[PDB]
C-alpha cells in the first residue's frame, strides 16, 4: 500500500527496537544508546529532508579508493606496515566483489611483491624482510588465488610452506601465529585455509586441532580466542571455518552456536556486534553473518529438514540496510559505523558481508535479495575463504595436480 | 576490532 | 636516551654513533603495490632497523633502536622478536623491561604483540606478582579489553591465583552488570574452582542471576549466563524454573524471557514431558510471537525453531505415513 515503507529500518514500529535500559544506566547502556541515537539520525535523514530514500552502493567512489590504494597509501597506513599482504588481499577482494577486473600489470606486480614477502623458510611476512606470520600468510595466499594465474599460484613455495606450518604446530593441537608468537584460534583457521587451498595437508598436520578448536566454544555458544575466553565473532568465524575445512564441524554444539550468532544481530541498527553487550560494527557483517552460510551447510549436511531453502538465518534485509545507509564513506570506502573513518579492512568486510546478505545458495536452490538499486548486487563470496567461489575451485583444482609435499 |  | 617525541629528536642518519652503519632501504621491488609513503622519521628508523637485523647486531644501540621502531609501529612483530633476542643476548634486566612493557600496553592496549611480550617476560621471570593489579588498571580504562581478560585468565590459571577473582568479578559486575566479559570471567572462576555440579553453588548462582535479571530484565548477559549454566544438565531437569519465569512475564518481560521459555519447552519435548501436545503449541505460539512481533530481527531463526519443533514433536511426528 501507499503508506507502506519498504525499508525495514524506517518503518514506524522499528522505533520499538530502541534500547530499553530499565532505568539502570551503566557504561554499556550509555554507549549503546549513543550509537542508536546516531544511527536513528541516519535513518530519519530522508524524512527530515523530505526526500525519497534511495539505497545506492557508491561503486565508482569505492573503485577509485581501491584502485589507488592498491598502488600507494598515505602514512596513515604506517600502523599496517607489518600487514601489507592484507592490504593486497583486502583491496583485490573488494575489487573482485565489485566485479572490477585486475589488470595483468597489477596482477604481476602483486605477485612479485608477495614473493619479496615470502620467507626463505616458508610462509609470508608483513613486508619484505619481515619474519613469516600466519596472518599475512593467509592474506598472501588468498590474494594470489584471487589473481588465480599460473604465475600467482607459482609464487607459493609449497614445501617450505608445509615446513613452516609444522614449525608452528603445538602438542595440544593449536598453532603459534609465528615463531615465538601468540596462540589463538586465528592460527588454526589461517593454517587450514592455506594448507587446504595449496593441497599440503598431511595425515597428522591437524592432529588434535579440531579438538583444540572445540575447547574454545564456551557457555555462550560462540567461540573465544583460546579455551576459557569470551565468545567473539572474529574467533568464532575462525573456529567454525577451520572446522568446516577439516570436516569436523560436528565437534561443536552447532545448536548453541546458531543461537549465539543469531543473537549478535542488533535489533535496532541491523548490523552485528562482535560479542554480547558491545557495539555494532560493519566488519562483523562478515565475521558474524558469514557463520550462517557455514551453519546452513553443516546442518544441511546432517539432513536438517527444517532449514529454509531461500534465506540465511539472519535478517538479510536489515544487514544490507545497515551497510548501505550507515557504512559508506561519501568519498569512497566503507566503515565500522557512522563517525568512524574509512579503511581497507572495513571496505573488504562490509562488502563481503553485503554479498553474503544478498546471496543465498544451497546446492540447486538459489535466491537473492538486493536492497536498493539493482546495480548494488556484488559478486558472491565463498563463506570459508572469503574469496570468489570460482577462485576457490580454480585454485584447489590446480593444486590438486601437485602431490602433497613428501609425496 | 583488531585482527593481528 | 632520546625519545621519539622529544623536541630535540634527531634522525638516525644524523647520529655520529651510527655513522659506521649503512642503512638498508626497504626492498619493495621495481614497481611497488600497496606502497606506504612513510614519514621521514619512520623510514629512517626502519632503514636502520633493517641494517641491524640484517647483520644480526646484538648491541645496546640496536636495543635502544627497537624501542623507537616499536613506538613507530607497535604491531611490527619482527621488531618484537629481535628485541626479545637482544634481551637475552645482552642480559638485560627483565624488571626494567617489565616497566617498559607496562607503559607501552597502557598506551596501546589493543595490540597482540605487547600482551604476548608481557607474557613472555612473566614466564621468563616466573613472577606473576604484578599481574592482577596491572591488568586491573587496564580494565579500569576499558573493562572489556579482550587481551587484558585473556592475559588475566592465563596468569590466574598458570599460577593458580584463584583466591580473590570471584570478589573482583563481583566488584566489576556491580560497576556494570551488563559487562559480558565479567560474566565470562565469573564462569571461568567458578568452573575451575568449585565447578557447577555442587548443588549449593549452582543454586547460589541461579539465585544471583535471577536477581540481576529482576533488576535489569533487558540485560542479555544475565540471561545468557543463566542459560549457560543450566543448559548443560538440561533445562527440563529443573521443574521450578519454568513456573518462576512465567511469574516474571507480567512485570519483567523481554524477548529474552520469551526465548528462554521456548528453550525450556524445547528441552521438555526432548525429554518426553507430559502433555507433549500442550507444550509444543505453547512453544510454536511463542516462536510466532517472536518472529512476528517481539523479536523480528531474528524472524528466520524463530521460524526455523518453530519448524524444527513441529518437525519432530507434532502428534503426527511419530505416526507412520499410511495411518
Ligand atoms: C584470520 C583473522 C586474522 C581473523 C581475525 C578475526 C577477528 C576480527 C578477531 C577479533 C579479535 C578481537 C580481540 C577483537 C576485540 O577488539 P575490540 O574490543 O576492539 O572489538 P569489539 O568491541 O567489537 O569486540
Ligand atoms: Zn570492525
Amino acid at each position: 500500500p501507499v503508506w507502506s515503507e519498504p525499508l525495514y529500518s524506517l518503518r514506524p514500529e522499528h522505533a520499538r527496537e530502541r534500547l530499553q535500559d530499565d532505568s539502570v544506566e551503566t557504561v554499556t547502556s550509555i554507549e549503546q544508546a549513543k550509537v542508536e541515537e546516531k544511527i536513528q539520525e541516519v535513518f530519519s535523514s530522508y524524512k527530515f529532508n523530505h526526500l525519497v530514500p534511495r539505497l545506492v552502493l557508491q561503486r565508482e567512489k569505492h573503485f577509485h579508493y581501491l584502485k589507488r590504494g592498491l598502488r600507494q597509501l598515505t602514512d596513515a597506513y604506517e600502523c599496517l606496515d607489518a600487514s601489507r599482504p592484507w592490504l593486497c588481499y583486502w583491496i583485490l577482494h573488494s575489487l573482485e566483489l565489485l566485479d572490477e577486473p585486475i589488470p595483468q600489470i597489477v596482477a604481476t606486480d602483486v605477485c612479485q611483491f608477495l614473493e619479496l614477502c615470502q620467507s626463505p623458510d616458508g610462509g609470508f611476512g608483513g613486508g619484505p624482510g619481515q619474519y613469516p606470520h600466519l596472518a599475512p600468510t593467509y592474506a598472501a595466499v588468498n590474494a594470489l588465488c584471487i589473481i588465480g594465474t599460473e604465475e600467482a599460484y607459482n609464487v607459493i613455495n609449497r614445501e617450505k610452506l608445509l615446513q613452516y606450518l609444522y614449525s608452528l604446530k603445538q602438542p595440544d593441537g593449536s598453532f603459534l601465529m609465528h615463531v615465538g608468537g601468540e596462540v589463538d584460534v586465528r592460527s588454526a583457521y589461517c593454517a587450514a585455509s592455506v594448507a587446504s587451498l595449496t593441497n599440503i595437508i598431511t595425515p597428522d598436520l591437524f592432529e588434535g586441532t579440531a579438538e583444540w578448536i572445540a575447547r574454545c566454544q564456551n557457555w555462550e555458544g560462540g567461540i573465544g580466542g583460546v579455551p576459557g575466553m569470551e565468545a567473539h565473532g572474529g574467533y568464532t568465524f575462525c573456529g567454525l571455518a577451520a572446522l568446516v575445512i577439516l570436516k569436523k564441524e560436528r565437534s561443536l554444539n552447532l545448536k548453541s552456536l546458531l543461537q549465539w550468532v543469531t543473537s549478535r544481530q542488533m535489533r535496532f541498527e541491523g548490523g552485528f556486534q562482535g560479542r554480547c553487550n558491545k557495539l555494532v560494527d560493519g566488519c562483523y557483517s562478515f565475521w558474524q553473518a558469514g557463520l550462517l552460510p557455514l551453519l546452513h551447510r553443516a546442518l544441511h549436511a546432517q539432513g536438517d529438514p527444517a532449514l529454509s531453502m531461500s534465506h540465511w538465518m539472519f535478517h538479510q534485509q536489515a544487514l544490507q540496510e545497515y551497510i548501505l545507509m550507515c557504512c559508506q564513506c561519501p568519498a569512497g570506502g566503507l566503515l565500522d559505523k557512522p563517525g568512524k573513518s574509512r579503511d581497507f579492512y572495513h571496505t573488504c568486510y562490509c562488502l563481503s558481508g553485503l554479498s553474503i546478505a544478498q546471496h543465498f545458495g544451497s546446492g540447486a536452490m538459489l535466491h537473492d535479495v538486493v536492497m536498493g538499486v539493482p546495480e548494488n548486487v556484488l559478486q558472491p563470496t565463498h563463506p570459508v575463504y572469503n574469496i570468489g567461489p570460482d577462485k576457490v575451485i580454480q585454485a584447489t583444482t590446480h593444486f590438486l595436480q601437485k602431490p602433497v609435499p613428501g609425496f | 576490532c583488531v585482527f593481528m | 636516551f632520546l625519545s621519539l617525541d622529544s623536541p630535540t629528536y634527531v634522525l638516525y642518519r644524523d647520529r655520529a654513533e651510527w655513522a659506521d652503519i649503512d642503512p638498508v632501504p626497504q626492498n619493495d621491488g621495481p614497481s611497488p603495490v600497496v606502497q606506504i609513503i612513510y614519514s621521514e622519521k619512520f623510514r629512517d628508523v626502519y632503514d636502520y632497523f633493517r641494517a641491524v637485523l640484517q647483520r644480526d647486531e646484538r648491541s645496546e644501540r640496536a636495543f635502544k633502536l627497537t624501542r623507537d621502531a616499536i613506538e613507530l609501529n607497535a604491531a611490527n612483530y619482527t621488531v618484537w622478536h629481535f628485541r626479545r633476542v637482544l634481551l637475552r643476548s645482552l642480559q638485560k634486566d627483565l624488571q626494567e623491561e617489565m616497566n617498559y612493557i607496562i607503559a607501552i600496553i597502557e598506551e596501546q592496549p589493543k595490540n597482540y604483540q605487547v600482551w604476548h611480550h608481557r607474557r613472555v617476560l612473566v614466564e621468563w621471570l616466573k613472577d606473576p606478582s604484578q599481574e592482577l593489579e596491572f591488568i586491573a588498571d587496564i580494565l579500569n580504562q576499558d573493562a572489556k579489553n579482550y587481551h587484558a581478560w585473556q592475559h588475566r585468565q592465563w596468569v590466574i590459571q598458570e599460577f593458580r591465583l584463584w583466591d580473590n577473582e570471584l570478589q573482583y568479578v563481583d566488584q566489576l559486575l556491580k560497576e556494570d552488570v551488563r559487562n559480558n566479559s565479567v560474566w565470562n570471567q565469573r564462569h571461568f572462576v567458578i568452573s575451575n574452582t568449585t565447578g557447577y555440579s555442587d548443588r549449593a553453588v549452582l543454586e547460589r548462582e541461579v539465585q544471583y542471576t535471577l536477581e540481576m535479571i529482576k533488576l535489569v530484565p533487558h540485560n542479555e548477559s544475565a540471561w545468557n549466563y543463566l542459560k549457560g549454566i543450566l543448559q548443560d544438565r538440561g533445562l527440563s531437569r529443573y521443574p521450578n524454573l519454568l513456573n518462576q519465569l512465567l511469574d516474571l512475564q507480567p512485570s519483567h518481560s523481554s524477548p529474552y524471557l520469551i526465548a528462554f521459555l521456548v528453550d525450556i519447552y524445547e528441552d521438555m519435548l526432548e525429554n518426553q514431558c507430559d502433555n507433549k501436545e500442550d507444550i509444543l503449541n505453547k512453544a510454536l505460539e511463542l516462536c510466532e510471537i517472536l518472529a512476528k512481533e517481539k523479536d523480528t530481527i531474528r524472524k528466520e531463526y524463530w521460524r526455523y525453531i518453530g519448524r524444527s519443533l513441529q518437525s519432530k514433536h507434532s502428534r503426527e511426528s511419530d505416526i507412520p505415513a499410511s495411518v
